């Protein structure tokens, strides 16, 4: 769902030249707007401890 | 003069004519920027450049590829005001035109079976603003150039510091812009090695057998060659003459010494020598001779010849033999002896050996070997030598060819192992890594371009294996990018680069200074633990180029430059300053800008130097200097002067006034210390200034200019409008400038950013005149601090070491009162119990708290707040929560339980006190917009549309005299027009074609007003309306902007523009300090021993001078009072300009009445005066003002104690000096902690004011606890303080109890320690 995600926002990004707002990605993905936020704050990758 | 000139003519005490005008200051970074961004059909810089390094991108297979055509960018989103406010990057779109070309596999390769042509979106790309910033995530930053060292070759030496003898060993390096490093180095055994990236070193003969170099032609390029011949049985030298200035020498005729001058036998010239067999014994041969009939090497390159040998080509017939030849001074066997150790024999050893060293423990392959080689430094994809680096190569090695080649050849190499040897041999020098010519400035532009090359490369890999899979039916060249590697570098290098710092936003000057800053630091730099003294030096290649003067104090000395005042980059990135040529004896006007290298050669004179009224010089002998040596030059051999007194020095230092009389670490720290000045309520004008100050409030960017001249139609305190002049108003404009002025922002130290009007509703302005005033600015000058009233004596130990007495009326007087604007956010989320909600409803609260919030729960806007007050009102759900037994118990008994949700809103910080000035709302597309938000939204739109129908009106009505203009070319009376009504005029009806043809081009013009007037209001809106992009999880953010004003108080730091800082005591009363026998008190007392033992003699000469001024405004304040006639006051302010032989000629019988009126005005409070650097007012001068203004001509006062009223024995110095206000202030630097929050894995106090944190008790301290003794007190810092945490808990609830007494237990940290001990696998334990 994540990748396939990225490639729609992707190919709508250059489709038109900007972010695709969720409302957009939700309609090209025929799924609801609430799952595209769920799936959009999902888990970003830990930040380290150690940040300088 | 200018009209702001004009309004108050400072008084010059220079007397050099200025040649050349100050550059623009912040030239170095918008030249780079427009380099970077502005398209080069020529494609040697900026995004053209890249896209031509990387494109076209070629498959594999070679099916197809995708090609370059063309770039441009994009209209932004957004302008830079509404990019800081929403918090989004300033930038524009990027948009290539590429094509795919997809070839016919069938037809012969290079056929064309298919084009594609589409338009690509490669990124968005951040843009400059016109004062050199950029705009990220709505901070303003700037980057900041790096000195760096030049790509091309080094050759530099150990100076005899590592062997054991001196033995000084000689080394040469290659570095790239890209790509691989070579080093050539000297052993001590006098051998050549060679290093590829710094790994094992080799005999560094096999490079050349790598390119095909025979032993043989190795011995040919490295040696020359001496000839034998056998001539009629006798052995036979080829003379070569130069070669002979221990045996018998032939030529009977002309014999010469004999085992025992030279010239007088050679100039006769003979070619026949006979030398003895042994003279062979010692040489080594130079070629390989082979024998037919053996089949074998009779003798080998490189071989030293023996008697057998030679009896061996006696032999074989052989007659000729050459060796190479071999000395210990000026020919050395280096090559041969490196060929002796040397164990390859051929290029495929070669290439297996280099495989080793550059891949260990790996199987050599010949292909995997040549290809090794070929990418190291032969292939333009992994090796650059840029334009730079390549000029810098081939003037090293003195090559006049291959100016756009990019990667090394034989030629290459080989001359860098010639020159290595000849520096060896002891003909050349080696390098200065110090000197400016051999360092580079790179900026703004190259570091752009050079991670958009590194994103595009990142692009390019991925395109190439999508091209070589050949499905390529149904494939855009949009399908085939990938722009998010693109983005992510060019945020990178905008947002997380060391160079992109914070901009510095104090004053105007930390601005300046800041963008004209050179960090040696960063990436492909120096780091300050591998830095030595050497690179910190003031080189001699400084002089103009490098501020001497202002570098930081501490670890980062001599690591920080600034640029000097007349400094400027060359296309090639070397700095190089401005000179006056000297043609036939005299300095003309005429300019050069020289660099590094080219000042060496020439004899330059000092801007000091005396000249003729014939343009020539007046002494004899003048002092120059030359390869940087200064000295005493013929009058005839002198090439160049200075164009400036303040061409050494930089801005802050040309500040300075006086800077000649302070010893240089106090002029630089009053340079360091005039960036951290705080802005004031009331900007005043120094009255001792260089003249600079106009220049650098001009092009900070603070002060609103008129871009075109005219009358001020329309003045207030947020707009001024300007109608331009007939004669430069662009053909059918509406001919009327608008300038809406900043109020009240917050700058990125929290200070105050005010532009005030200075000027009048219909005052004549021209072009490049200031209209307004920004922060530390008073009528287009800088004004950094304020003008006070200074003694030079102690005050019963008020002013001891550095401290500084101050007045209460100067408090009183609000003199270095400011404004700190502070942000405050409050973000709702959305959290798993549920959504956090910004609401009035605020439990365990009361209607006391709640007068100043709305219904929306947000304070309202005017609203005096304090710390404590609730600013944003916010409640987030809570879960269970354990009662405790004994408080179920008390619910019980009082049935009150109200905690479904908690109390977290934006509270105001303790001891901070202010006004509420402004409150922002932004709330996600799709969460329900609440009151106060629709409320911000409604004004936003009425301001827009009230702004916009304000311009509509001010500009149709410049449009309407312009139109007017045009009728009244002809004339007529226009009250028939006026006799119909407005609206009536399109109701008119004409029958007359020409008339009618004018009425519908009328009406058409009208509709077309309309429909631009509509499409704009609408585009405002919608960018007003749309919602905004929060962060996920964020449901609403208010910010909240608090206005605090912060007096003078003990504490504080108070400092001077010479090095002279210190904290402020005491603020004494008025009847208490001292003063003169007219009963005026002085301002500030200063302590004189800080004086003589700093040696910053400026402080004084600008005290008198101060004194002198603020008299001589006395006496100008006195002659307007009394109503005297104007004759006289244009008597006494010519007699004022006139005094000292200075180059300003100001003549008020040319300025009319009403200008001298407003000039004398302007003295009021003091005349302005200027010293500049190195040409200031001198001691008589000086002495010469005062006796003007009715002063004592030694500077000294008699004063009275208030106390007392008894006259202090001595007098004292008494004038007036430019104090600052630094932003190091005791309320942002006091602090305290009884007990607050904990680290989570140490169980320790956290550090720092934000945090609440506490004080660190390092070791130092703990060594001074055991030095006295103190084992308790230790104790309790180390347990019952830091991370115990039962015992800190006990010792509060002791102390609450009134006991005193501590149990010490085991600190957390202990624990920690054994713990990951443990986990190293390691028993550690404590025995009972």
């Amino acid at each position: 769902t994540i990748n396939k995600l990225n490639r729609i926002s992707r190919q709508m990004l250059q489709e038109m030249g900007r972010e695709p707002l969720p409302e957009e990605l939700a309609e090209r993905m025929q799924m609801p707007e609430d799952k595209i936020r769920k799936v959009l704050k999902i888990a970003k990758e830990p930040i380290s401890m150690e940040t300088p | 003069y200018s009209y702001t000139e004009k309004k108050r003519i400072r008084k010059d005490f220079g007397t050099r004519p200025q040649v050349l005008d100050i550059p623009y200051l912040l030239s170095i970074q918008l030249d780079s920027f427009e380099k970077f961004i502005e398209q080069d059909p020529e494609g040697q810089y900026g995004l053209e450049a890249a896209f031509r390094s990387v494109f076209p991108i070629q498959s594999y297979n070679g099916n197809s590829e995708l090609q370059y055509v063309s770039y441009r960018l994009g209209e932004p989103v957004f302008d830079v005001k509404e990019c800081q406010i929403r918090g989004v990057t300033y930038s524009k779109p990027l948009r290539v035109k590429l094509r795919l070309v997809i070839f016919d596999k069938d037809a012969p390769a290079g056929t064309v079976k298919d084009i594609k042509e589409q338009e690509v979106y490669m990124g968005e790309i951040p843009l400059m603003t016109e004062n050199g910033t950029f705009v990220i995530n709505g901070t303003e930053r700037v980057i900041v150039s790096q000195l760096h060292r030049s790509p091309g070759v080094f050759f530099d030496s150990d100076k005899g510091k590592t062997h054991s003898s001196g033995k000084v060993l000689y080394n040469a390096r290659i570095i790239p812009y890209r790509g691989s490093w070579l080093d050539f180095e000297f052993d001590p055994k006098d051998n050549l090695y060679v290093r590829i990236d710094r790994r094992r070193k080799l005999p560094a003969s096999i490079i050349l057998r790598v390119l095909g170099k025979t032993s043989a032609e190795i011995l040919d390029i490295f040696f020359e060659k001496v000839n034998f011949e056998v001539k009629d049985q006798t052995l036979m030298m080829e003379l070569v003459p130069e070669r002979l200035r221990t045996f018998d020498i032939e030529a009977d005729g002309k014999v010469y010494v004999e085992k025992g001058h030279i010239r007088q036998l050679e100039k006769d010239g003979v070619n026949f020598i006979e030398v003895p067999v042994e003279y062979i014994v010692g040489k080594v041969s130079a070629k390989d001779y082979v024998n037919e009939a053996t089949g074998e090497l009779i003798i080998t390159a490189n071989q030293e010849i023996s008697l057998e040998a030679l009896a061996n080509l006696s032999q074989a017939g052989y007659k000729k033999l050459e060796v190479l030849f071999t000395n210990d001074l000026d020919h050395g066997p280096f090559m041969s002896e490196t060929l002796r150790v040397d164990s390859t024999t051929d290029r495929i050893s070669a290439l297996v050996e280099i495989y080793r060293m550059m891949r260990p423990g790996e199987p050599p392959t010949k292909e995997a070997a040549e290809s090794l080689f070929e990418s190291l430094f032969f292939s333009a994809e992994r090796y650059d030598l840029s334009t730079v680096g390549r000029m810098k190569f081939n003037s090293s090695i003195g090559r006049e060819d291959a100016e756009e080649q990019g990667t090394l050849d034989e030629v290459d190499i080989i001359e860098v192992m010639k020159k290595l040897i000849s520096i060896r041999n002891g003909k050349g020098e080696v390098d200065d890594i110090d000197h400016l010519g051999n360092r580079r400035i790179r900026s703004v532009g190259e570091m752009a371009e050079n991670q958009f090359r590194v994103g595009l490369v990142r692009v390019e890999r991925a395109v190439k294996e999508r091209l070589s899979l050949g499905d390529l039916d149904n494939v855009m060249p949009q399908d085939l990018i990938n722009a998010k590697p693109i983005s992510a570098a060019v945020k990178e290098f905008f947002g997380s680069s060391q160079l992109s710092q914070f901009m510095d936003q104090n004053n105007p000057l930390s601005e300046v200074t800041h963008k004209r800053r050179i960090s040696a630091l960063g990436p492909g730099g120096l780091t300050r633990e591998r830095a030595g003294f050497e690179v910190r030096d003031v080189h001699v290649t400084h002089y103009g180029r490098l501020c001497p003067i202002e570098t930081p104090e501490g670890p980062n000395i001599g690591l920080i430059n600034s640029l000097s005042a007349f400094a400027r980059c060359n296309e090639y990135g070397f700095l190089e300053t401005p000179y006056r040529r000297v043609v036939n004896g005299v300095v003309t006007d005429e300019v050069d800008y020289l660099s590094a290298i080219e000042e060496g050669q020439f004899v330059i004179a000092q801007a000091n130097a005396k000249l003729t009224e014939e343009g020539g010089f007046a002494d004899e002998l003048v002092t120059a200097r030359q390869k940087g040596e200064s000295g005493l030059h013929p009058r005839e051999h002198v090439d160049y002067m200075d164009v400036a007194t303040n061409q050494v020095v930089s801005i802050a230092a040309s500040l300075i006034p006086f800077l000649e009389h302070d010893d240089a670490n106090r002029a630089l720290m009053g340079a360091n210390m005039q960036r951290q000045a705080v802005p004031t309520l009331r900007s005043e004008k120094p009255l001792v200034g260089t003249g600079i100050e106009r220049n650098v409030a001009v092009d900070s960017g603070v002060t609103a200019v008129a871009k075109r001249g005219g009358v001020i139609q329309s003045v207030d305190a947020s707009r001024i409008v300007v109608k331009v002049n007939e004669e430069e108003l662009i053909p059918g404009e509406a001919g009327i400038d608008i300038y809406n002025l900043t109020k009240y922002t917050r700058s990125n130290q929290n200070t105050c950013i005010n532009q005030r009007p200075c000027v009048m509703p219909g005052e004549p302005v021209a072009r490049g005149d200031v209209l307004a005033d920004g922060p530390s600015t008073d009528l287009g000058e800088l004004a950094l601090g304020q003008n006070m009233r200074i003694a030079f004596m102690p005050w019963n130990g008020y002013n001891f070491e550095d401290s500084i007495l101050v007045s209460e009326r100067v408090v009183q007087d609000d003199r270095f009162t400011t404004i700190h604007i502070q942000e405050l956010s409050c973000v709702a989320r959305d959290t798993k119990l549920g959504a956090e909600e910004i609401t009035a409803d605020i439990p365990n609260v009361g209607e006391a708290a709640l007068s100043k919030l709305d219904e929306s729960g947000i304070v309202y806007i005017g609203a005096e707040v304090k710390g404590g007050d609730i600013l944003v009102g916010k409640v987030t759900p809570k879960g269970e929560t354990q009662l405790t037994p004994e408080e179920k118990l008390l619910r019980a008994i009082f049935g009150e339980k109200a905690s479904d949700v908690k109390d977290t809103s934006l509270r105001v910080p303790n001891s901070v006190a202010g006004t509420v000035i402004d409150v922002q709302v932004f709330t996600r597309d799709g969460v329900e917009k609440d009151k106060r938000a629709l409320e911000i939204e409604q004004m936003q739109l009425k301001e827009a549309k009230k702004d916009l129908t304000e311009e509509f009106q001010i500009l149709e009505g410049g449009l309407l005299a312009r139109v007017r203009s045009v009728l009244l070319a002809g004339g007529y009376t226009e009250a028939k027009l006026s006799s119909i009504e407005r609206k009536k005029w399109l109701e008119q009806t004409l029958e007359n074609e020409e008339l009618q043809n004018q009425l519908e081009q009328l009406a058409e013009q009208y509709d077309e007003l309309k429909a631009d007037f509509d499409k704009k209001f609408e585009a405002k809106r919608r960018k007003i309306t749309q919602g905004d992009d929060l962060a996920p999880g964020v449901l609403k953010i208010v910010k909240v902007y608090l206005a605090v004003k912060r007096r003078i108080q003990p504490g504080d730091k108070m400092a001077g523009r010479h090095g002279n800082k210190g904290v402020i005591s005491k603020i004494n009363p008025v009847e208490d300090m001292p003063y003169d026998e007219n009963g005026q008190p002085v301002d500030i007392v200063l302590n004189p021993l800080g004086v003589p033992s700093r040696m910053n003699i400026g402080q004084i000469l600008e005290v008198h001078l101060g004194l002198a001024a603020k008299g001589i405004g006395d006496k100008i304040n006195q002659m307007i009072k009394e109503q005297q006639e104007l004759a006289k006051l244009r008597e006494f302010l010519q007699k004022v300009y006139d005094l000292g032989d200075t180059r300003q000629r100001v003549d008020i019988s040319e300025l009319s009445d009403e200008d001298v009126r407003t000039l004398a005005h302007n003295l009021r409070a003091g005349l302005p005066v200027a010293t500049p650097v190195f040409d200031g007012a001198p001691e008589s001068s000086i002495k010469a003002m005062l006796e003007l203004a009715d002063l004592p001509a030694s500077g000294q006062l008699t004063l009275f104690d208030g106390r007392t009223g008894d006259a202090f024995e001595r007098p004292v110095t008494v004038g007036y000096m430019y104090m600052l206000k630094l932003n190091h202030l005791v309320d942002d630097k006091m602090h305290a902690r009884s007990t607050g929050s904990y680290s989570l894995v140490t169980q320790q106090p956290l550090g720092g004011k934000a945090q609440f944190g506490g004080q660190r008790f390092g070791e130092m301290e703990v060594w001074a606890l055991e030095a006295y003794g103190a084992a308790y007190t230790l104790q309790e810092m180390l347990t019952v303080k830091s991370d115990d945490v039962n015992g800190r808990t006990k010792m509060y609830k002791n102390i609450v109890d009134g006991n005193h007494a501590m149990e010490p237990g085991m600190p957390e940290s202990f624990n920690v320690l054994l713990k990951e001990i443990r986990s190293l696998g390691i028993n550690i334990e404590l025995e009972d």
